[PDB]
């Protein structure tokens, strides 16, 4: 009967040093450090203690392998993430990393009545505006139709591509005459979904 | 095969769709058997006559008043039954014959000559006519020499003396019968024969008897029947059954476990001798389970002995066992139903699919009932219904219809009390002849016409309603509310249009109210949003007098409330839905008076047709800029109020006419009449001329009291002071000529509100529900379609209606002023409605083009369900208005103004000059 | 390409139900007459709410089958009141940044929570169990809403010798004076 | 070892009929098992197989735990699924609805141009209108501008503000404003205030009133 001074049970499949979960995305750390007698294990963030009460959502605290794990993280949880395991002689320290990047819960909403109708003449061009409400720059496109056999309700998808500019956004609709008609789009999309918005749009 | 009828009452727990089942009018399969049934001791007679000899129930009535030895004298009287037949149009004379007559000394004797005699004279009277003939060996009279020797049905030994009585009747009466009927009834002869005692043996024994005699009765048919199969059916070609009488039953909480109890009961009193005759010859599980002791047991060679002894099913759907002979018990704590189509279901399903030949049904009457017997009628033309739905809508194969008691006579232990004949007899009069009733009319033509045949008179009709036709929709309790929503607040606020976009209140300083408009109510324009989607042209809405003048005088007004009416008067202008306003209203805990006018008499004082012609006056100031359209009396209770009550009702519409005819008018070019309640009355008996005039002066008590005076001579109808003046009830007012001439014109239109129609008779067929005061049993003709609160849809009554106001009152511009019916549940009963809207529509579109009838507007009853309860158009669910199916489909009769053809287009008409709405004067 | 667009910001005054996880079952908010507050499984016509915003960030649930108004008590537990007051029957919303919706009386400082746990309220800790609501649209009929209570028993004149079944006679209330 | 039919191994965790939660959660599909021996579990989607091909995104491979879990969650993924794992014996299943929803963390964003700079002749009816967005239950109040004493601002630089239409348990239609027969003082600058927990937005238009036309 010696004493205690073990390792853990997995070397490589442990120790990542960097986790960049998407907000949302359920993540768990897992410090199993085992020995005999069995150790105590003790998790503490931004060298406080940390408990399944101060964290939003919720945490729970596993003994198979001793690891918490966070259902719908979130962005508060940055910081530092410091598992330390204490035998009856010795400590082990690990420490882990945690930068959830923003994901927001809807598609990128965009301000309703934009794009405004385009009705002008050649010398005062069409300036469409949409404006998107989001965290980060979402993916925002125009998405012209192709006139063939009037497309602009109908079925059995239309995929007319037409780029600009993808980055409140404007365009500068130069030398606006009676030739580009139709509906315009707003194509604003992120990961969650994509979204448009369309009005009485007619133009000469 | 057993258990397979336990899934109908599956089919039927869903209401059939009003549409196929609502204009139904089937006709019956081709060689269809028209038959009409008598027995040998109800109607024969002659209880000792040429050496006859004694039946059971020859000593069940003396038992040694109400006896059957002369009942008919149908044993006399062979050319007045068969006479009675030939004008009946019947094919078929379903009757019996006397066991004790034929052979009265002993079946193994000398048959008595003239016993036979009368049955072969009989039969040659039906084979001239033409009718083929039904006879039933046994119809409960048992010889008494049978049931003092050998103990009755309960020995075995009379299986032997039954088939040696067969045998003479096949014999003797076989070249011209071709359908025999063993037993009639074979539960009302073994188990009110001798396990009960109200039936021709006297015994009362014990249940243990009853399934003994049953036992001996099935193995008595199927020694009957196996000596026709295999001695006199080659050589003629007939069939045999045995009339297995049964009822219907329904679940009472509609579980499994009722269901299981109703076939269980059905097993019990149908099952019980169906099933070893039709199926495999042994008893029902149902009962050889839970009283196997007391029900015997069969032999093996005796079930195979029964199987298949019945050529047709034969069914006796009548008084007999449906609520008259049923034995409780039998019902396992059931509900009990009149029901034939289910019941033909019932047999289709369980025993293989079988020729049902209906060889007893139609209903009773008092026995103080004359030739107008209206209720027998109606039951035997829902009967006759019944297997034409289960013949068309449920594929059974009925292959004939009995309507029982081709005359009156002994009705078995009811003895004279009841009737269930088609043909009246005087049984007091020495003679006994046949009258045909009411009923015998009415089948007499149901068998010329074969079923139903669809009518001209009820055939949709394709035109279109006039131009400037008044579409509407009608709201008697409209949801006030003075609630202002709009401009309301008035203090003046800081704003943090930077910070916060917060209100910070500055107190000190506030504005004046602005002027307060008609967008200013919050409830006015979501009522208008869903009239300008249903596309009405009109919208009718009645005024609450208590709530305009609480305390009924002039005194002090409710200014506040006339703004709303004024408002929503106003705002339905502003969409083109011209308002049709009602002054007053019956409807109300108050009679629709402010509580002090309703303390004293509410109408009996005639200070209060003074107080409503001011009220009437100051509705006119105000809101009479916007409404061109006044209702004075809204639907009053002409059923329910007092003659002094109506004495001033009258008066107070003459008032309010005079009102608004001399002060009113001129200004604004509008209109102002009186509605009534027009709900047609029609005579049960098509036929009967004391029906006839029973239903005109009904229609006088109903329509005519109110109408006469205004729309008529300017006083109360003649046929109202004959029945109250020859009744010594002097209680109808007089009309002095200053007040005849006041009410003698104020009308501008004849607003009616039909709903329903109702049948009335003039003979009193029981007490309890018979009006005594007008002399009127009022009834239903039960073949009509039904709301869930019971109220028939008949179409035609609308048309029928509309003549009558025309013909007693000239040609007048008639208002349909309100006309629609209810729906209990959700969506089951709304595709009533609208099969209810548009017939209803069409027949008012009969009348205006067939008739030539001014009609110049329809509108639909009650505008949502939250104001009117299960009424409405609009369905009124967790404080949200949805349309209904009705709604979509009245808002296509508006579109199209009617119901125009394939291919008809009426151009518009401008300046159109139909003499009902307001012209250039 | 596909276009869908669904629009997003509906529920301005439809009917919605409250919808609460805790990784072992789901709940949704229901109101009964006698002023019962439980935990419906699925969507029930007793469960349909319509939120209604007085001020900029207090609601108010109703219920549109109890009539009645989603009250608060010193407790914390909750129950459905026929009358309105502005004091404790008043909740101020507020939408979590994860995304879920925990409603608290603003002076009472309790969370309004479907489990027993009736624990304070403070910016960023794990709410009790049973308060992290969401909304969910009501894809229930409202045909359904209408109440089908009016059924007809007939025991009166039931008995082995009824003389009209099938109710051909039917007399009418008419009233008959008598001097 | 003998036969038994496949049964729930924790019938205790099985309770959640639907599953909800804000688009972008990961939701979890566990359902132990067993047979003779515990067979495979093919989930599948209203009918069709469900698997990583139609859907990219990440879906987790747990077969040993018997579990499903589908990371990153979106509008595009609503429907009952099925724990349908076939077993020589016996053949158990349990439905698993997953409603997903979309959130909206935000001050009432109101359509663009509403309400507008309409202008009305004098007696005419006018109607101005304010479309907001929020899923969060909005407060929509009617502003109208005032020159009480001065100008149209107040003690610190606010604008006075009087209160027309406002948003009660009993008053519908507040996102529209009517003015019928609009007199000169009927003539100013009309915002829609609308907000919720998260913030206010305001939308301003002008009316103007043309006594010619
Ligand atoms: O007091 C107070 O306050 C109050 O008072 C008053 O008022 C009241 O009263 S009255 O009357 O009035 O009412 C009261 O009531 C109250 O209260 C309140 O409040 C409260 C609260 O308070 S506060 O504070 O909060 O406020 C509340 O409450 C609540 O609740 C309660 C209850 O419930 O009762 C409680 O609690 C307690 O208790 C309980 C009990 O319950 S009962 O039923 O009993 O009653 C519970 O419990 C207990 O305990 C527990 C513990 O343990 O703790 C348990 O359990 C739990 O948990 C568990 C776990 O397990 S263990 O083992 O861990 O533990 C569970 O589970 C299970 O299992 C698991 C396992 O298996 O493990 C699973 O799993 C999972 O996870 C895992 C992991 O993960 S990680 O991340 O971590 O790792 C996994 O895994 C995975 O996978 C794997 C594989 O794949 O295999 C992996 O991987 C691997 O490999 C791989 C490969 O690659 S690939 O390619 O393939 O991929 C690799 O790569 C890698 O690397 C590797 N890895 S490794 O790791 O391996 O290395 C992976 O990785 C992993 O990961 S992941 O990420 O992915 O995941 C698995 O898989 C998973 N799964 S999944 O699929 O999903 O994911 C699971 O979980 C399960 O499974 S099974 O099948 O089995 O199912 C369970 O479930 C739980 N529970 S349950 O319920 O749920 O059931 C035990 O058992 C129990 O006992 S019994 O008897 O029951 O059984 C609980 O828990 C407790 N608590 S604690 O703390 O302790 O927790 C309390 O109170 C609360 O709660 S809490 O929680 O919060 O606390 C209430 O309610 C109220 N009330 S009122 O009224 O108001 O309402
Ligand atoms: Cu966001
Ligand atoms: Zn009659």
């Amino acid at each position: 009967y010696p004493q205690q001074a073990p390792y853990w049970t997995h070397p490589q499949r442990m120790e990542k040093k960097l986790h960049a979960v998407p907000a949302g995305n359920t993540v768990k750390f897992r410090c199993p450090a085992a020995g005999n007698p069995t150790p105590t294990i003790r998790w503490l963030k931004d060298g406080q203690a940390f408990h399944g009460e101060n964290r939003i959502g919720g945490i729970r605290l596993r003994h198979q392998h001793w690891s918490l794990v966070m259902e719908s993280v979130v962005p508060s949880d940055r910081g530092t993430y410091t598992c330390l395991v204490e035998n009856a002689v010795g400590s082990i320290r690990y420490n882990y990393l945690l930068d959830v990047l923003e994901r927001s819960p809807h598609r990128p909403i965009l301000q309703a009545g934009l794009p405004a109708n385009t009705t002008a003449v050649v010398g005062s061009d069409v300036e469409l505006l949409c404006k998107v409400y989001s965290d980060a720059q979402p993916h925002i496109q125009w998405l012209k139709h192709i006139v063939i056999n009037g497309s602009s309700f109908g079925a059995d998808g239309f995929p007319y591509v037409q780029v600009l500019k993808t980055a409140v956004e404007v365009l500068y609709l130069r030398n606006v005459s009676a030739e580009d008609a139709g509906e315009y789009t707003c194509l604003a999309g992120n990961s969650i979904g994509l979204s448009y918005q369309s009005a009485w749009l007619t133009v000469l | 095969e057993p258990g397979d009828g336990a899934q109908t009452w599956a089919r039927f727990s869903r209401p059939p769709a009003p549409e196929a089942a609502g204009l139904f009018q089937g006709t019956f399969p081709d060689g269809f058997l028209w038959a009409v049934g008598s027995a040998a001791y109800q109607t024969e007679g002659g209880w000792q006559q040429h050496g006859k000899g004694a039946s059971i129930w020859d000593t069940f009535t003396h038992h040694p008043p109400a006896t059957g030895d002369v009942a008919s004298d149908s044993y006399n009287n062979v050319f007045r039954d068969t006479e009675a037949l030939r004008e009946l149009g019947v094919t078929h004379y379903r009757f019996s014959i006397s066991w004790a007559r034929v052979l009265p000394n002993g079946s193994a004797g000398v048959p008595n000559r003239e016993g036979l005699r009368y049955y072969r004279r009989l039969l040659e009277r039906l084979r001239e006519l033409g009718v083929q003939p039904v006879v039933t060996l046994y119809h409960w009279d048992l010889p008494q020499r049978l049931q003092d020797a050998y103990g009755g049905w309960a020995n075995r030994a009379l299986a032997d003396h039954f088939r040696d009585y067969a045998e003479l009747c096949f014999r003797h009466f076989g070249g011209q019968v071709k359908y025999w009927i063993t037993i009639d009834n074979p539960y009302v002869v073994a188990w009110h024969g001798y396990a009960t005692g109200r039936l021709a043996p006297g015994i009362r024994g014990s249940p243990r008897l009853g399934y003994l005699v049953a036992h001996n009765l099935l193995l008595a048919h199927a020694k009957v029947w196996h000596l026709y199969n295999t001695s006199f059916r080659p050589t003629q070609g007939g069939q045999v059954s045995i009339a297995l009488s049964s009822h219907w039953i329904n679940p009472r909480r509609m579980t499994d476990h009722s269901i299981k109890e109703c076939q269980k009961s059905l097993d019990f009193v149908l099952g019980w001798f169906a099933k070893p005759v039709f199926i495999d010859g042994d008893y029902p599980e149902s009962m050889k389970n839970n009283l196997s002791s007391i029900l015997p047991d069969f032999t093996e060679s005796e079930k195979k002995f029964i199987k298949g002894t019945a050529d047709f099913f034969a069914l006796c759907f009548g008084p007999t066992l449906s609520f008259q002979l049923l034995d409780p018990h039998m019902k396992f704590r059931q509900l009990e139903s009149p029901n034939l189509r289910q019941l033909l279901s019932w047999i289709d399903l369980e025993f293989n699919h079988p020729q049902i030949f209906i060889v007893e049904n139609g209903w009773f009457v008092s026995g103080t009932t004359k030739r107008d017997d209206a209720k027998y009628m109606y039951y035997l033309k829902k009967f006759i219904m019944e297997t034409l739905k289960a013949i068309k809508l449920d594929g059974v194969d009925v292959i004939g219809y009995t309507a029982w008691s081709l005359m009156d006579g002994f009705e078995w232990h009811r003895g004279y009390s009841i009737r269930r004949g088609l043909f009246y007899v005087d049984f007091l009069s020495q003679d006994k002849m046949l009258l045909p009733k009411s009923s015998a009319l009415f089948y007499q033509k149901l068998i010329e016409k074969n079923g139903f045949p669809p009518l001209p008179e009820n055939q949709p009709l394709e035109g279109t309603f006039p131009c400037d036709f008044a579409w509407g929709v009608v709201d008697n309790y409209i949801q006030v509310d003075t609630t202002l929503s709009q401009f309301t607040d008035l203090n003046v606020y800081l704003w943090d249009v930077h910070h916060s976009k917060r209100l910070i209140k500055v107190d000190g300083v506030v504005t004046k109210k602005r002027k307060s408009y008609c967008v200013d109510f919050a409830a006015i324009q979501p009522q208008i949003a869903l009239l300008q989607e249903m596309h009405v042209t009109h919208f009718r809405f009645s005024l609450d007098w208590a709530l305009i003048l609480p305390l009924g005088n002039q005194s002090q007004v409710n200014h506040t409330i006339l703004q709303y009416y004024r408002c929503m008067a106003s705002e339905l202008v502003r969409v083109n839905i011209t308002p049709v306003v009602a002054l007053w209203q019956p409807m109300a805990p108050n009679q629709g008076l402010p509580r002090l006018l309703a303390r004293q008499g509410a109408w009996e004082n005639p200070y209060t047709a003074l107080a409503f012609a001011e009220y009437a006056r100051l509705c006119f100031q105000e809101l009479g800029h916007h409404v061109k359209l006044w209702i004075t009396m809204n639907e009053p209770y002409t059923r329910n109020m007092t003659y002094s009550a109506g004495h001033n009702l009258l008066k107070a519409h003459a008032l309010a006419w005079h009102v608004y005819n001399e002060k009113f008018r001129h200004a604004q070019n509008g209109k102002i009449s009186i509605a009534l309640q027009a709900d047609w009355i029609e005579p049960a008996c098509p036929f009967s001329q004391k029906d006839k005039e029973v239903a005109e002066r009904v229609l006088e008590f109903d329509i005519g009291w109110l109408a006469e005076p205004i729309f008529g001579s300017g006083d109360y109808p003649w046929v109202m002071r004959d029945w109250l003046n020859q009744r010594n009830n002097f209680l109808l007012p007089y009309f002095t000529e200053d007040e005849k001439k006041l009410i003698q014109g104020t009308f501008d239109f004849l607003a009616l509100s039909h709903y329903t129609t109702i049948l009335v008779d003039s003979e009193k067929e029981d007490p309890i529900k018979y009006n005594d005061y007008l002399e009127v049993q009022e009834m239903t003709d039960i073949t009509w379609l039904n709301s869930p609160s019971q109220v028939a849809v008949v179409p035609w009554g609308l048309r029928k209606v509309l003549n009558w106001l025309k013909f007693k009152y000239g040609d007048l511009p008639m208002y349909i002023i309100s006309n629609g019916i209810d729906d209990g549940l959700h969506a089951e009963d709304d595709q009533l409605r609208v099969y209810y809207m548009q017939n209803y529509i069409n027949e008012a579109l009969k009348a205006h083009i067939l008739d030539g009838i001014n009609l110049c507007g329809y509108f639909a009853y009650s505008f949502n369900d939250r104001t009117a309860p299960r009424f409405g158009l609009y369905r009124y669910a967790a404080d949200q208005f949805e349309p209904k199916a009705s709604m979509k489909h009245y808002r296509k009769i508006i579109d199209s103004n009617g119901f125009p053809g394939p291919e008809t287009l009426e151009r518009f008409c401008p300046e159109e000059f139909t003499v009902c709405t307001e012209c250039s004067f | 390409y596909p276009n869908a667009s669904p629009l997003l910001g509906s529920s301005w005054g439809g009917l919605i139900h409250l919808y609460t996880a805790t990784a072992r079952n789901s709940y949704h908010l229901q109101i009964h007459k006698n002023g019962h507050v439980d935990g419906a499984p699925h969507q029930t016509i007793y469960s349909a709410l319509m939120i209604r915003s007085e001020d900029a960030g207090f609601v108010v649930i109703t219920g549109v089958m109890s009539r009645r108004y989603l009250c608060m008590d010193f407790r914390g537990n909750i129950f459905g009141s026929h009358y309105f007051d502005p004091e404790n029957c008043r909740f101020q919303h507020q939408t979590l940044e994860n995304g879920y919706d925990v409603y608290h009386s603003p002076q009472y400082h309790f969370l309004v929570s479907l489990g027993r746990a009736k624990r304070a309220f403070l910016p960023g800790m794990n709410p009790p169990p049973y308060s992290q609501f969401l909304s969910r649209r009501n894809e229930i009929p409202l045909i359904h809403f209408n109440t089908p209570i009016p059924r007809q028993h007939t025991q009166s004149a039931e008995d082995d010798s009824e003389r009209d079944p099938l109710n051909v006679l039917k007399p009418r209330a008419r009233m008959t004076p008598a001097p």
